[PDB]
């Protein structure tokens, strides 16, 4: 409440928050520690009330940042986009709300999207989102941008205010029953009901008119009008290739009602098995416990979103916008992986800072059986691929695991939609087609399970052995993020939960790369493509259905997926559309290789090299009084991990997007 | 086992002894420094080689040195728990 | 060869959309006019004299 | 006698920040903005708005009545004059000059807040037709404030009604129903 | 502190014992030490009050100049100006036709 | 008696102790022949919010008193305008839909009401107390006696509650019957 204590005097102190940074700038390690501990509000000077203040205000500031980003997206759609051309004819014109300058010949990046527009094709599905929302006018998009900017300002003001409104007595953030009830009834229930209302009152008429072909201003400014009795999802909009928006609105109304009912039964105490969860309720009333749980929840929801946004079509024309659906799936899968490893990290932090649950007292059997299942899964799943490779090379296809040869049928992969026979098409494209599972799907799914289990093994080992282990018994005293305990006892490198995350991130990236490749190749070979004429169509797929024949071997993956489908990105230099993607492919390769420097080398070599270099500076009287230092061990690991993941993700990003853009245009 | 040696640069601040995880070191009377004590390493057989003494040593270069000897590894220096060589 | 799922509905869907088009055409009473992406239209219920036709 | 009540809103107590300042005779601040923001900043912003709005009102009235400066590029209506002159190049140069003047105004505000100079909120040192007596100075400041407030409201009405009815400044021959 | 001049600031021990009104006619305010560096003291009201409580922060040009003198802002501004200069040179004299 | 708001605001704010009276001794709990302390659900047990409850009650009563008369008068007479004529709008219940949206006729009313409420929120929250609940200084015609002031406050509250129920009755009957005043 007292705002006289907020002054810019501390802005120039640069390290006031951390007491360990009091002896300001004796080395560059001080700068690095400042950055590393900037947002670690728990270990910073102050009190628990201040920690809560910072957490909540930072959440609000990030909310404002996201609102600013959304407002920028809306502004770009309104003023720097071909949304008008896309709306009138989505198929011919690729979405593009992105324009580049003509600085150094950089105008080559802009590619033909419409007669009067040239730019970069966007892959976020924002045009389809606008169409679903009923936004069909520049004025509507402009007012959406204005609302987003106003929300940004409001959130910024809220953060600034709450930095002082909340005092040491503040306890509203500890009212978990009130928090959960409010979020469940208002944020989710009422939110879903209100969005169903919005759909019914605005989007349904506009979308129906757009499907018909009407573009009249008076009409733009009778539910279930066109939807038959067919089950939702069993019949897609013939003119749009997506679930009926009236069905979506009914879904949101039902979901809001269900959430309100759940909240009300919780309010009335109808739920009875409180004791089964009371232990968790007492244990996990912590910042890091809640952060870990929420991160895992949102990771799983992001993965489900990645799957459903493609398998179940709900946005107009997103089904046929192949780059959009692919990019959405890949982006949300990557976010799922990142937030899962985050949940592991903050579980470890909670274990370090608070008392763990009693399942940590038989941790040896848990991790031992997880190790065994990881080993067995990896052996069988990957050795089937290796067996296929070796036997096929020897010239014995009859001995390999494939549909024609020994076949591993996925008996448990059974249908549940009960769809009618055939496929759904929309203007020379396959909006929806059943995925037929065989030996290749069996093998790839078990590879997925293996990688998921190994990542889980790393995270769980880090969590359970955070406090102590047979090797070192004072890991709790060591803390959360330390490089080692020493060269002793054989060597205690990377025994910390921080390093366990540092490895689990590598494994999550490996898992997600395999998942991305599986989705990409399977969709290209067996789902996406065009058709050539009760009528029967012969479907010409982009990859020509080679997944089921070539995916059974690692050589097939290397040749038919990486080498064969890298033709677009590798040969993209002359092409105006994707030359940027080719350059980013090259640069991401460079960055990934550059990460190996930090991942393989060690601190001492660089410190000694720095001292030898500094000899010459001292000789010439160039004396830096912030004495240069080699990056700490943990920082070197972090830098290597960041560059490695960024380079790999960039290579995959450019490769897939170039392929999709060229194929669809 | 490892070799833990102490040099006369020692000032007897006891930080090595306090940082010892398996109590290998102990302060002993001396006249070399003003503190009138120098760390010793009688129980070097228990030294694991963590170099926490070395980390805690203040002197410009360490007055206590732990030389690792991987060829002479014992169960005490390896911190063996599940297996017993005794 | 893959048959097209729900073939029978496509003629029905075309008939429904054409019927709705005719219904709205009759309701308005004039030919549909393409909306302008950058254009500005007066509200049909505005109390001031029209500047640009509200349709 | 209890609190000192606002003459504008008799059922609310006068904000102590707006005592001794010109315009305290009304004492209008029911929302309590003077209890949250510095009255110096509030009055500086009020005077800037009043002066800018007076100039804008007179300019809009003049352009609507006619009186366009010689030249072809200026043969546009007041509503579209903003965009026309932005394309022409007048508005960017005017904005550069505004940035210069506002840099000096910002320096004035900063120095006033830091106390380096005993500068009143809106004072820039201009003394033209300014009465010598203190009562006259107070009356002239109140006159400035009231004319500026009237000009703010008048410009809001003028711009809104012009955009709505597409009529000239008087709007008297406009149709509303 | 000029903000609270003329205010009756009673310690928690004197709450309710002192009822003298302020210069602004407000009731006395209870002052408490919180032991927080960010908010060392907090004030509670004994009743309805009509007083100025600025929500704007106290920022000094000297503090802003020190913050910009921080090496980060200095070198970021230097690098931004350099990058802008190179970009504008590329714009004005493309392809190095002179060379 | 009623003191000037300036003096009354001297002792204002959320009281913590409780005068031991029904609803802190506020007016409006008085039967025709005796005392009628109506609070079956015990809302007045929140003595700190009692002033807020009285302010809200008086606001609702005044608003509904205006609303009932505004549902009665339009059918008998209308503003001399083409869009307010009986042909454009047959019954008052149609006014909301007729004047909602781009027409702005009701938007202006909403805007001015919002401005007034924004200006009165300071009294509603800060300067609310048992004695100044619903008192905006508009005390013209207010009797200069304790008994007269109490009786006038009781009459205001009773008429406000009667109109509070009567507006619900009239609006519901009008929507059900689509008929003139008598059924509203
Ligand atoms: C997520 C946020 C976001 C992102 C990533 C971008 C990205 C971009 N915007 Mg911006 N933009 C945003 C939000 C965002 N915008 C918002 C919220 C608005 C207003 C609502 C705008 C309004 C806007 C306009 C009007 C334009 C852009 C343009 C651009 C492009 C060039 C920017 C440039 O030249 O900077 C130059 C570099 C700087 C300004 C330096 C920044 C740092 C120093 C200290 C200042 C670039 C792709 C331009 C474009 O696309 O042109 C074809 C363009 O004309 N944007
Ligand atoms: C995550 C969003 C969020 C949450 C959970 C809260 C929570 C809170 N805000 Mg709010 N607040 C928010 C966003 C949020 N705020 C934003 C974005 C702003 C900027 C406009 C504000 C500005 C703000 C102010 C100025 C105040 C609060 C207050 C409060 C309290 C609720 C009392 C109230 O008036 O409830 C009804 C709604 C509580 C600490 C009040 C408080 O703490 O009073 C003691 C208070 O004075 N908030
Ligand atoms: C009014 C009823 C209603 C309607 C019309 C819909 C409609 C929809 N839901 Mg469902 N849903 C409902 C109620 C409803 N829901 C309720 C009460 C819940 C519980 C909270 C859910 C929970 C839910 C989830 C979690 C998901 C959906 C999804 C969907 C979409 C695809 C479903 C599909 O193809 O099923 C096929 C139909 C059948 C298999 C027939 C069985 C029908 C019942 C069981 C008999 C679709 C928009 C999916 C979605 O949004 O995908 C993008 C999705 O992931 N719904
Ligand atoms: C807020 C103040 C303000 C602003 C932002 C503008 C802005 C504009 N005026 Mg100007 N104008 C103003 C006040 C203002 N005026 C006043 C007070 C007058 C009365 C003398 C005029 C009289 C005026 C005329 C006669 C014309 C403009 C025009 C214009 C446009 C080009 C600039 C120009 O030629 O100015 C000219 C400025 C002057 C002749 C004298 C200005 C005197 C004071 C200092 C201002 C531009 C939209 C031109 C236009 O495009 O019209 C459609 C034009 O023909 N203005
Ligand atoms: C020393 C470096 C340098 C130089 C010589 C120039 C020179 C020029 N710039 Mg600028 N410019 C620079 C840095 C530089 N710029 C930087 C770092 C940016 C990134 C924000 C820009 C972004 C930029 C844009 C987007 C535009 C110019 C324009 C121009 C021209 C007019 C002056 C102007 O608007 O400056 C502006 C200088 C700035 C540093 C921008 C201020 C950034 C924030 C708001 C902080 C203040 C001129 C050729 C304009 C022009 O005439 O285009 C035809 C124009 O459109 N510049
Ligand atoms: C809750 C109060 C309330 C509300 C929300 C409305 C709302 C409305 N009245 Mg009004 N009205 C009210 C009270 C109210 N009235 C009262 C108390 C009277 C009696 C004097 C009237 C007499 C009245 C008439 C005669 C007419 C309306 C009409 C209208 C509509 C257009 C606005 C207008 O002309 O107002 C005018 C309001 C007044 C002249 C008196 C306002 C008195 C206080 C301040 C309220 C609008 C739906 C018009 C209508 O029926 O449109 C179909 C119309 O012709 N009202
Ligand atoms: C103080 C610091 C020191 C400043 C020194 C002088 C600075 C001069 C800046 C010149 C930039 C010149 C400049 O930016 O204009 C240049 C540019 C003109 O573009 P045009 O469309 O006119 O292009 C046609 C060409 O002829 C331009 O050369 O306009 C803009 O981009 C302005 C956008 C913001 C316009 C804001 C409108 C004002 C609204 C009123 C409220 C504003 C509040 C103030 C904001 C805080
Ligand atoms: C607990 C049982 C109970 C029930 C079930 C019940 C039901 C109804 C019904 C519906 C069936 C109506 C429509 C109705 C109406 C009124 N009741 Mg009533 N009432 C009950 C109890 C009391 C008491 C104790 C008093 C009272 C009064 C009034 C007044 C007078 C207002 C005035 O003029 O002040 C009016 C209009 C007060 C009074 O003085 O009545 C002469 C009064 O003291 N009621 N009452
Ligand atoms: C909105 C509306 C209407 C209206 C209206 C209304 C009420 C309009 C009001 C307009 C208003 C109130 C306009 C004031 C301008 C004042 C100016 C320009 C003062 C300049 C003053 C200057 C330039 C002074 C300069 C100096 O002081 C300086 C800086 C220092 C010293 O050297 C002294 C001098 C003198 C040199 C209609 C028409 C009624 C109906 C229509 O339908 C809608
Ligand atoms: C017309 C319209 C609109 C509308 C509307 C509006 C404004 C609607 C307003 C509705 C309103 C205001 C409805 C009140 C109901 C009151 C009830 C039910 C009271 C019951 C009371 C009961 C059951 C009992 C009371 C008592 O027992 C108590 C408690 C104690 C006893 O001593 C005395 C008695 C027995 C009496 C839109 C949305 C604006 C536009 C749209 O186009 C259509
Ligand atoms: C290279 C390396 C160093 C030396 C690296 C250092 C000191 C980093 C240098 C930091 C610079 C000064 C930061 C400034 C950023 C770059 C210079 C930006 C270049 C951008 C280009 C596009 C021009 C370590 O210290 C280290 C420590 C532990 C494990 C591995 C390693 C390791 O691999
Ligand atoms: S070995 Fe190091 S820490 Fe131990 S007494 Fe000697 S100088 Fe001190
Ligand atoms: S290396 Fe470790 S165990 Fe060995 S003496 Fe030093 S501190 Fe003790």
């Amino acid at each position: 409440a007292i705002f006289r204590y907020v002054n810019a005097t501390l802005w120039s102190k640069a390290g006031h928050f951390n007491k360990a940074l009091s002896k300001g700038a004796k080395t560059t390690t001080w700068i690095w520690n400042l950055h590393a501990s900037a947002h670690d509000f728990d270990i910073q000077q102050g009190s628990a009330g201040l920690i809560a203040r910072k957490v909540f205000s930072s959440g609000l500031a990030h909310l404002s940042l996201v609102f600013f980003w959304l407002g920028g997206m809306h502004f770009h759609g309104a003023y720097l986009s071909n949304y008008s051309a896309w709306l009138k004819d989505p198929k011919s014109v690729a979405p593009s709300s992105h324009i580049a300058y003509s600085l150094v010949g950089q105008d080559i990046l802009n590619s033909y999207t419409s007669q009067y527009f040239s730019g970069i094709t966007i892959t976020s599905g924002f045009f389809q989102l606008y169409r679903s929302e009923g936004i069909v006018t520049q004025s509507q998009l402009k007012y959406a941008c204005a609302a987003s900017l106003i929300a940004t300002l409001i959130c910024l003001s809220g953060s600034y205010l709450h930095m002082q409104l909340m005092s040491k007595f503040t306890s509203f953030y500890k009212k978990f029953q009130s928090l959960s009830q409010s979020h469940l009834i208002i944020m989710f229930g009422f939110g879903s009901v209100s969005f169903s209302a919005h759909q019914i009152h605005e989007a349904l008429p506009i979308n129906s008119l757009l499907d018909s072909g009407i573009w009249d201003p008076q009409l733009f400014s009778a539910i279930l009008l066109g939807t038959p009795s067919a089950i939702t999802g069993k019949l897609l909009n013939p003119s749009t290739g997506s679930i009926f928006l009236s069905q979506v609105a009914a879904h949101h109304l039902a979901v809001g009602i269900v959430f309100i009912t759940l909240g009300l039964i919780k309010w009335c105490n109808l739920f009875f098995s409180r004791n089964a969860i009371l232990s968790l309720r007492l244990a996990y009333m912590d910042y890091h416990a809640q952060l870990s749980i929420n991160l895992a929840v949102w990771a799983s929801l992001s993965m489900v979103a990645a799957h459903h946004l493609t398998e179940i079509p709900v946005y107009p024309y997103e089904s046929t916008d192949y780059p959009t659906v692919l990019c959405l799936f890949v982006h949300h899968a990557c976010l799922s992986g990142f937030f899962t490893v985050a949940s592991g990290a903050h579980a470890s932090i909670f274990v370090i800072r608070q008392l763990p649950t009693s399942e940590i007292r038989h941790r040896d059997p848990i991790i031992g059986h997880l190790i065994w299942v990881c080993i067995a899964l990896g052996l069988h799943s990957f050795g089937l691929y290796c067996h296929n490779d070796t036997l096929e090379a020897l010239g014995r296809p009859e001995d390999t695991f494939c549909d024609n040869s020994i076949q591993l049928k996925p008996i448990f992969a059974k249908q549940f939609l009960g769809l009618q026979p055939g496929i759904e098409v929309l203007d020379g494209k396959i909006v929806r087609m059943t995925q037929e599972l065989g030996t290749a799907d069996f093998m790839v799914h078990h590879i997925h399970a293996f990688t998921i289990h190994v990542t889980l093994l790393i995270l769980l080992k880090g969590v359970l052995y955070a406090r102590n282990s047979r090797l070192v018994s004072d890991k709790l005293e060591l803390g959360f993020a330390y490089p080692c305990d020493g060269p002793g006892r054989g060597g205690t490198c990377q025994i910390s939960p921080w390093d366990h995350l540092f490895l689990a991130v590598f494994w999550m990236y490996n898992c997600l790369s395999v998942v991305i490749f599986h989705y990409f190749w399977k969709m290209q070979s067996d789902v996406w493509g065009s058709y050539v004429h009760h009528s029967s169509l012969t479907c010409s797929h982009y990859s020509q259905g080679d997944f089921s024949v070539n995916s059974i071997t690692i050589n097939g993956w290397l040749r038919n997926l990486l080498w064969s489908e890298a033709s677009q990105v590798i040969q993209s230099y002359a092409l105006p559309s994707i030359c940027s993607y080719g350059f980013i492919f090259l640069a991401a390769h460079f960055v990934w290789a550059f990460s190996l420097m930090f991942l393989f080398s060690g601190r001492a070599y660089w410190q000694e090299l720095i001292e030898s270099i500094l000899w010459s500076h001292h000789k010439l009287k160039i004396v830096p009084h912030i004495q240069p230092r080699a990056l700490s061990i943990s920082q070197g690991r972090a830098v290597g991990l960041t560059h490695y993941v960024l380079g790999g993700i960039g290579c995959t990003w450019a490769f897939i997007i170039s392929r999709m853009l060229v194929l669809t245009t | 086992s490892h070799a833990v040696k102490i040099y006369d640069t020692c000032i007897g601040c006891t930080l090595c002894v306090r940082a010892c995880p398996t109590d290998v070191l102990e302060m002993v009377p001396a006249t070399v420094n003003a503190a009138k004590q120098v760390a010793s390493s009688p129980r070097v057989e228990d030294c694991v080689g963590c170099k926490r003494c070395e980390t805690a040593c203040p002197t410009d270069f360490l007055s206590i040195r732990v030389y690792l000897q991987e060829n002479e590894e014992t169960q005490y220096s390896l911190g063996l728990d599940l297996a017993d060589w005794s | 060869t893959y048959p097209i799922r729900n073939e029978d509905f496509l003629p029905i869907w075309k008939q429904q959309q054409e019927d709705l088009r005719a219904k709205m055409k009759e309701y308005i009473g004039r030919e549909f006019t393409e909306i302008r992406w950058i254009g500005d239209y007066d509200n049909a219920r505005s109390p001031y004299k029209p500047h640009n036709g509200y349709y | 006698g209890g609190y000192k009540m606002s003459p504008a809103v008799p059922f609310l107590p006068m904000s102590p920040a707006l005592e001794g300042i010109p315009g305290e005779e009304e004492g209008f601040d029911p929302m309590g903005f003077s209890l949250a923001i510095d009255i110096r900043w509030l009055r500086e912003a009020e005077l800037k708005h009043g002066r800018v709005a007076m100039l804008a009102t007179v300019g809009w009235i003049a352009t609507d009545l006619g009186l366009r400066v010689p030249g072809e590029p200026f043969q546009v209506s007041t509503v579209e004059a903003h965009d026309a002159m932005v394309k022409f190049g007048s508005m960017p140069q005017m904005l550069v000059w505004m940035g210069y003047a506002e840099l000096f105004g910002f320096l004035a505000i900063v120095n006033m807040f830091e106390g380096k100079t005993d500068r009143k909120p809106g004072d820039f040192g201009l003394r033209g037709f300014y009465p010598q007596d203190a009562k006259g100075q107070y009356d002239m400041q109140v006159k400035e404030l009231r004319n500026g407030r009237l000009a703010m409201l008048a410009y809001g009405g003028i711009v809104t009604t012009a955009v709505l009815t597409q009529e000239k400044w008087p709007f008297f021959d406009a149709v509303v129903n | 502190d000029e903000r609270d001049e003329g205010l009756v600031l009673i310690t928690p021990e004197e709450s309710g014992k002192v009822v003298k009104r302020d210069v602004n006619n407000n009731p006395p305010r209870i002052v408490m030490k919180t032991n927080d560096w960010d908010q060392p003291e907090i004030q509670l009201s004994t009743g309805a009050s009509n007083q100025i409580n600025y929500i704007t922060p106290v920022v000094a040009s000297d503090d802003i100049k020190a913050w910009l003198s921080l090496n980060v802002n200095f070198f970021s501004i230097l690098a931004l100006l350099t990058v802008g200069g190179i970009i504008e040179i590329q714009r004005f004299f493309p392809d190095t036709l002179y060379w | 008696l009623r003191r000037e708001l300036a003096i009354a605001y001297e002792d204002s704010g959320i009281d913590l102790l409780d005068n031991g009276k029904f609803c802190q001794g506020l007016a409006g709990a008085d039967g025709a022949w005796g005392r009628y302390e109506f609070d079956p659900l015990g809302f007045s047990k929140k003595t700190e919010l009692v002033p807020y409850f009285r302010e809200a009650e008086l606001k609702h009563g005044r608003l509904a008193m205006l609303a009932w008369v505004g549902m009665v008068v339009p059918d008998f007479v209308r503003i001399p305008g083409e869009k307010f004529s009986f042909e454009a709008v047959p019954l008052p219940i149609d006014g909301h839909d007729a004047f909602s949206g781009a027409t702005g006729v009701n938007a202006q009313i909403l805007f001015w009401v919002g401005i007034l409420e924004f200006c009165c929120a300071k009294k509603v929250f800060e300067w609310n107390s048992l004695e100044v609940a619903g008192d905006y200084g508009l005390t013209k015609f207010f009797p200069s006696d304790e008994e007269g002031q109490k009786k006038m406050r009781t009459a205001e509250l009773k008429n406000g509650r009667l109109a509070m129920l009567a507006f619900g009755g009239a609006i519901t009957q009008a929507v059900i019957t689509r008929h003139p005043f008598p059924w509203l």
